[PDB]
């Protein structure tokens, strides 16, 4: 299920979209995308 | 480019009363800071009153004072102050301004003054919303302690109550160095003290990681058989809790001690800012001292 | 000087025999040992005591201070340094001020060892290496 990370303690971020990528997904957004992916499916 | 003028003339635009010229004649061969390094500077840039703010951030004043060019007063006369930015290595006399007694053989550093205000009632050339501010020429251990207490008052004031802070400033504002009591004007936490704290804590974390298997247990093995007031006085600031050394590998210990010296120097340079004068011989009333290392 | 207490063993004695000598540029030079007659002089004792004290106080305080610093964290260099403290590991306030002050005292009592000023640098060396011509740097 949940991931298993190497570095123990978390690190804050300060970067831009033009710098390195980061997954920042709010929960209702990923929920709604799961609904939209579920409902779109001799 | 024209060369940096070793003969800096300061001018005056205010109507100088006669007592002001008299008090200006007291300060011959003293230290004054100036950032401009021109030949015919005005009086506004002279001194330190251009940088005194409502914040009264003494750490900010120490941060800016290190960048200011120090010179010596000479040949005071009518509306003329001949200043001499001294070349490095030679010797000429300076004069004290604050009540700080000196020695021979020690070193001197530049510093903004302590309890600065109307408490000692300095009428040091007051004219037209401007005062002549003098940096203190303080000796070496006073300059050590006056930044050590600064950094400790920075580090203690995190995540703690304000009554602890108000009980901690009064425990760490007095300095009883050499038969005199000094007080620091408003030690206030700012971003400069924050970045100094960051450098200090990173260096001491790295040297805590850098400690070998033997140097952390040296006092732990020593305090079983030794008895001394030094060892007793240093033991009680530690927690409570023959044998063999684990593995002697001096080829690793040379590298550990070398990088530990680098980390100790990296902690050290937060309080050892600059030697600016080495005092050779003083006057007996201590009003002046012939010293070297000028510049 | 740090091996002054465990001199009774033989690995430490061979280590003292190793560290006491030094090879350099055509130099088989040897130093004297700071210990004489299995007891240490007060200068070296103060030196090793100050170094062991600053190492012990760094190993004690810094975890608490950087853990307090993570609430007001503003640089990623600061959060990753306490991670290695957690990796390595696997009170009255006036006493805390006393601990910090004693740390800085042991730091001040070590500047005579941790740094030194270059005095001369050689412009020219005379042949047969007996003398040389140096500018001063003080």
């Amino acid at each position: 299920s949940l991931l298993h990370t190497f570095w123990r303690l978390p690190v804050a971020v300060f970067f831009e979209p033009h710098e390195e990528n980061v997954l920042r997904c709010p929960e209702r957004v990923l929920r709604r995308l799961l609904e939209d992916a579920a409902v779109t499916m001799d | 480019m024209a060369a940096m003028e070793a003969n800096i003339f300061c001018t005056f635009d205010h109507k100088l009363s006669i007592a002001d010229v008299g008090k200006l004649t007291k300060l011959v061969a003293a230290v004054v800071p100036i950032p401009q390094r021109l030949h015919l500077i005005k009086h506004y840039q002279l001194g330190l009153h251009q940088f005194v703010d409502h914040t009264r951030g003494y750490v900010r004043l120490r941060g800016l004072l290190r960048n200011m060019t120090l010179t010596l007063m000479r040949r005071v006369e009518g509306n003329q102050i001949l200043l001499h930015v001294p070349t490095h290595g030679l010797l000429y006399t300076v004069l004290n301004t604050g009540p700080v007694t000196w020695e021979k053989g020690d070193a001197l550093c530049v510093l903004p003054p302590l309890f600065h205000g109307p408490l000692a009632r300095e009428n040091l050339l007051t004219l037209g919303q401007w005062e002549l501010v003098l940096p203190w020429i303080v000796p070496m251990p006073l300059a050590l302690e006056i930044n050590q207490r600064l950094l400790i008052m920075g580090l203690f004031s995190l995540d703690r109550s304000y009554e602890e802070v108000k009980a901690a400033v009064q425990q760490l504002q007095t300095i009883t160095f050499r038969d005199a009591t000094f007080t620091i004007p408003d030690p206030v936490i700012d971003q400069h003290l924050l970045i100094d704290m960051k450098t200090a804590c990173l260096s001491m974390s790295m040297v805590a990681n850098l400690a070998s298997e033997l140097t952390m247990t040296y006092v732990r093995k020593l305090a079983l058989e030794d008895s001394s007031m030094l060892l007793v006085k240093c033991q009680e600031l530690l927690m409570r809790l023959p044998a063999r050394p684990q593995h002697v590998s001096p080829d690793d210990e040379i590298a550990r001690l070398s990088a530990l010296f680098v980390m100790l120097r990296q902690l050290d340079d937060l309080i050892r800012e600059q030697v600016v004068f080495t005092v050779c011989d003083v006057s007996p009333d201590n009003k002046s001292a012939t010293c070297i290392f000028k510049g | 000087g740090l091996f002054s207490l465990d001199r009774s063993y033989e690995e430490v004695k061979a280590a003292v025999q190793q560290l006491q000598t030094i090879t350099f540029r055509d130099a088989t030079f040897t130093i004297p040992d700071p210990v004489i007659d299995q007891h240490l002089l007060i200068d070296m004792k103060t030196a090793c005591l100050s170094m062991s004290m600053v190492a012990n106080l760094a190993s004690e305080l810094t975890m608490t201070y950087v853990r307090k610093l993570a609430l007001e964290d503003s640089s990623m260099l600061l959060v990753k340094c306490q991670e290695l403290l957690m990796r390595l590991d696997r009170v009255s306030p006036d006493d805390e001020i006393a601990r910090l002050s004693a740390l800085f005292v042991m730091l001040r009592q070590l500047d005579d060892l941790i740094r030194e000023q270059v005095v001369f640098t050689v412009c020219d060396v005379s042949p047969d290496n007996k003398s040389a011509t140096c500018i001063f740097k003080g």
